[PDB]
């Protein structure tokens, strides 16, 4: 009808869903209401054996299926949505959807709040003037006003300078690969000259 | 930008999926596809079902990324049509290739209609004579008709297509269509330039007095262009038939790349094969391709299109198919081409509407029927002449033999499209004169002459005048081998005298290839 | 959907504990 | 004048999802191009063929046990190309335009694409010179 778009599009029957419950969680502003909903769910999945049960064993009637879920979900105000969500699912079977639901629900909270999760790899800890050197260096690898978050690990390998790992692309601006680019370069230029 | 702009969702070789956040375009609507390196367009061909539409890249999709902007024109292909696009050269999307300019459209329709209705239908059988003697006698053609031309892979359906352009087109008067669809660029370049030579297609400033359209979507394209190029051309012959309103001429070189395009994208498109390979919607695509093509009473389309048989096999739906939709089907097979006789033409396999007593009259239609028994009781005879020997049948089963040893080759002519590599002069034959020779040989008027003063001749005259030709030959041995040349006076020069003459060529110091190269 | 984002689900990130155990005090007789 | 203007690329990453039958799905590389060079961590090349909706369809230049589930496939960025020019020349290179004689790397080259449209109609010309094959049969 009339919904809010979603941040990013998505691939098909399960992050399908994350994109729908990301849309009416939005009209809702309980996007990080649902986002704390899932994750209590994926650590009652891991707690109880029963309630795994109603996911995986093709034995249950889809009648208790969907009964056991809405016994359980009368109270605790959980929010409309989920206790909307997981009747949805309970219905159709697709409970073991939910841990596939969730991951695509969370680069969708992610790609709202605009946030990147990267990676640095440096050859010594930095400084704090080197860390807002190397974050308005980093910012632009991002196509938007994203808040980069940084993370730190050591390589003496690398000689000095950084690798970003943005976990989709890499960016390698230390000096090994410059050294080793370099020396490319001329050994390559002197096969002509 | 955000609604009537979607995005491509995935592609798999021609055939791209393109996502749509809200109203998606119809089924055949033509899309863009923003920042390519040559025009690309795509033709919706599903709803797939999430907001995606399944499209059809009229052009290569090497270079597409799953995120590129995808604009809806909001119609299927449009084409420009009309009187100004005759004298030149279109794709499939309607683009000049012919470098002349712009395109002057008297209207820009959509390649995609439907057939006309039933009452629209017009049942006018007029022959169409073609100067071919085994097309005239055994399987005439309709004067507003479809034409087919079956063979595979060198038989020479080309060789009979520009006969019958050469033929039929020059004397016509109005309007042609050629549409090359999967052939080969060398032909169509070919065509091009022939046609520029005739006057058919003129350049520049008289260009509006030509009589032909070109409309190539050759064997280089991919499997989406080759689809919908002979939609374009028939597009362009409709225009002629309904707002024109005049008697066109389509020629559709090999529309077996039609149903070869659609086989090739209907592997991707998701569908369970058919048999041998091919897509399950094999007869309604071809059928409703072809259902345009006809005469009304609005106009008429004289349609002559090749059909390609793979593996020489008939009995592939793909020819199998088209086989329905002709009116004169003309079957040229291979071991005829062996055989040395061309136009390849099966007279036991090419048939027509237009063989029928109350149609092309009573001496024709007898003279047809008399020469196919003929061929047909040698036919049937083959196998005791192969393997016990002509000298053991009776002696009217070998009179039929040696008669039909003769109407054999003469059934074979020398095209005018040919003699630039036969050597032989091209000869049209009127249909009297096709008739009268064959009544001849059937009667039994010339069991005199040999089978080779048959072979390669115009009419009943030429094959007197070549048997003279041939029995002169056997008699041709003169005197004294007429020299001349034993030490003619100052008139043959020494050898060092003529290369004295030969001019000196420079031979430029070991191909000069690192220089110009680094040029740029 | 991807693996390495779904290999971090098996670590507790809820934030909160009004549903894991509300449903423990509710599960065993629903289930029952 | 290169080190003035030198710019460390963005490389690209992709895991391997699935590899065997010749093919490799590709997790990752959103922004590959339909029939790009790509370049596996082993140094075996690929081929992007099938841009799918949730991988990258990866026929693989080259013998494909080298690829497990896992490995990076970076992006090299243009179409499957290979060096055209007269380096060439006196060269016996394999099908992706490798020298295998030995000789060392092809130098005076210049990379371009193998697939390219075939010239239109109208930049042909008729068929005039002839060329002899040397084989009198042939050419007579
Ligand atoms: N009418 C003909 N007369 C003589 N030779 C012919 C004729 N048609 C075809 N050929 C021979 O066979 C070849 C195939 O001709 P073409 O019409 O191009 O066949 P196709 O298009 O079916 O491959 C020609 O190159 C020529 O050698
Ligand atoms: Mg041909």
């Amino acid at each position: 009808l009339k919904l809010p778009t979603a941040p990013l599009q998505l691939s098909g029957t399960s992050a399908q869903i994350a994109t729908l419950l990301w849309q009416v969680a939005a009209k809702e502003n309980q996007l990080d209401k649902v986002q704390d909903e899932l994750y209590q769910f994926i650590e009652l999945f891991k707690q109880h054996s029963e309630l795994r049960r109603l996911a995986t064993d093709p034995f249950v009637p889809t009648l208790v299926r969907t009964k056991i879920i809405s016994s359980v979900l009368k109270d605790s105000g959980a929010s409309e949505i989920t206790k909307k969500l997981f009747e949805a699912l309970a219905d159709e079977g697709a409970l073991s959807a939910l841990l596939e639901v969730t991951v695509n629900y969370e680069e969708l909270m992610l790609a709202h709040k605009k946030e990147v999760y990267c990676t640095v790899i440096t050859a010594e800890p930095l400084d704090k003037l080197e860390r807002v050197e190397l974050t308005k260096k980093a910012e632009k690898f991002v196509d938007a006003g994203f808040k980069l978050v940084m993370q730190e690990k050591i390589d003496k390998k690398l000689l000095g300078g950084f690798v970003i790992e943005f976990s989709d692309r890499r960016v390698d601006m230390s000096t090994a690969k410059k050294v080793e680019e370099f020396n490319n370069f001329v050994n390559k230029l002197v096969l002509s000259i | 930008p955000a609604i009537d702009a979607g995005y491509v969702s995935q592609v798999i070789g021609p055939v791209v999926d393109v996502r749509f956040d809200g109203e998606l375009p119809s089924i055949l609507s033509s899309l863009e596809v923003e920042g390519h390196s040559v025009r690309l367009v795509l033709e919706v061909a599903q709803h797939m079902g999430d907001n995606t539409v399944r499209c059809i890249a009229m052009d290569s999709t090497d270079g597409l990324v799953r995120g590129q902007k995808v604009v809806d024109t909001g119609s299927p292909i449009k084409v420009p049509v009309g009187r100004g696009t005759l004298g030149r050269i279109m794709n499939v999307i309607g683009e000049p290739v012919d470098e002349q300019g712009p395109i002057d459209a008297a209207d820009i329709w959509s390649i995609h209609r439907e057939a006309p209705e039933f009452t629209e239908q017009s049942t006018e059988q007029e022959i169409l004579v073609t100067g071919i003697k085994v097309v005239d006698l055994l399987a005439p053609y309709q004067r507003g008709g479809k034409i087919g031309l079956f063979g595979g892979a060198g038989v020479g359906k080309t060789v009979l297509i520009m006969e019958l352009i050469n033929n039929v087109a020059k004397a016509h008067g109005g309007f042609s269509v050629f549409a090359g669809v999967g052939e080969r660029t060398r032909e169509g370049n070919d065509l091009y330039r022939e046609m520029i030579e005739s006057g058919v297609i003129k350049l520049g400033a008289e260009r509006g007095n030509s009589k032909c359209t070109l409309v190539y979507g050759q064997m280089n394209e991919p499997p989406g262009a080759r689809a919908r190029v002979a939609l374009t051309g028939l597009t362009v012959a409709e225009y002629f038939r309904d707002i024109e309103g005049q008697d066109v001429l389509l020629f559709v070189d090999n529309i077996f790349r039609f149903t070869q395009a659609n086989s090739e994208v209907s592997a991707l498109l998701g569908r369970i094969p058919s048999a041998v390979g091919y897509q399950p919607t094999l007869a309604t695509d071809l059928g409703g391709l072809q259902e345009r093509i006809t005469t009304t009473t609005k106009g008429s389309i004289t349609s002559v299109q090749a059909v390609y048989v793979p593996a020489d096999d008939l009995t592939d739906p793909a020819p199998a198919t088209t086989f329905a939709h002709l009116d004169a089907t003309t079957v040229l097979s291979r071991s005829i081409a062996e055989l040395g006789i061309y136009p390849a033409v099966d007279p036991l396999d090419s048939t027509s509407r237009m063989l029928n007593p109350n149609v092309i009259g009573a001496e024709h239609y007898n003279v047809a029927r008399g020469v196919q028994k003929v061929l047909q009781d040698y036919k049937n005879l083959q196998d005791i002449i192969a393997i016990l020997g002509m000298d053991e049948l009776s002696e009217e089963d070998k009179l039929t033999v040696a008669r039909a040893r003769k109407i054999q080759r003469f059934l074979s002519q020398p095209f005018q499209v040919a003699e630039v590599f036969t050597g032989t002069p091209g000869k049209y034959v009127d249909l009297a004169d096709t008739i009268s020779g064959f009544q001849g040989v059937l009667t039994g008027k010339y069991d005199d002459l040999p089978e080779m003063a048959f072979y390669m001749v115009g009419d009943i005259k030429e094959v007197k005048e070549k048997a003279d030709k041939m029995a002169k030959d056997i008699a041709s041995r003169k005197e004294a081998d007429n020299k001349k040349v034993s030490e003619e006076l100052k008139d043959i020069p020494s050898l060092d005298k003529l290369v004295s003459e030969i001019k000196e060529v420079v031979i430029e110091e070991d191909d000069g290839l690192e220089e110009d190269f680094k040029a740029e | 959907a991807d693996a390495k984002a779904l290999d971090e689900l098996r670590k507790p990130k809820f934030s909160s504990k009004y549903l894991i155990q509300h449903v423990s005090q509710k599960l065993i007789p629903a289930v029952k | 004048e290169w080190e003035k203007s030198y710019q460390p690329p963005v490389i690209h990453l992709g895991r391997v999802l699935s590899v065997g039958d010749g093919i490799a799905r590709v997790y990752g590389l959103k922004s590959v191009q339909a029939g790009e060079l790509v370049c596996f961590d082993s140094g075996v090349k690929g081929m992007a063929l099938n841009l799918q909706a949730d991988h990258v369809g990866v026929v693989v230049f080259g013998n494909d046990s080298v690829i497990h589930q896992g490995d990076l496939v970076y992006r090299t960025g243009q179409i499957v190309n290979v060096p055209i020019g007269p380096g060439t020349l006196g060269r016996v290179t394999d099908g992706l335009g490798q020298p295998i004689d030995g000789k060392g790397p092809l130098t005076n080259v210049r990379s371009s694409l193998v697939e390219v449209k075939a010239p239109g109609i109208i930049a042909r010309q008729s068929v005039r010179e002839p060329l002899f094959t040397g084989v009198k049969a042939v050419d007579a």
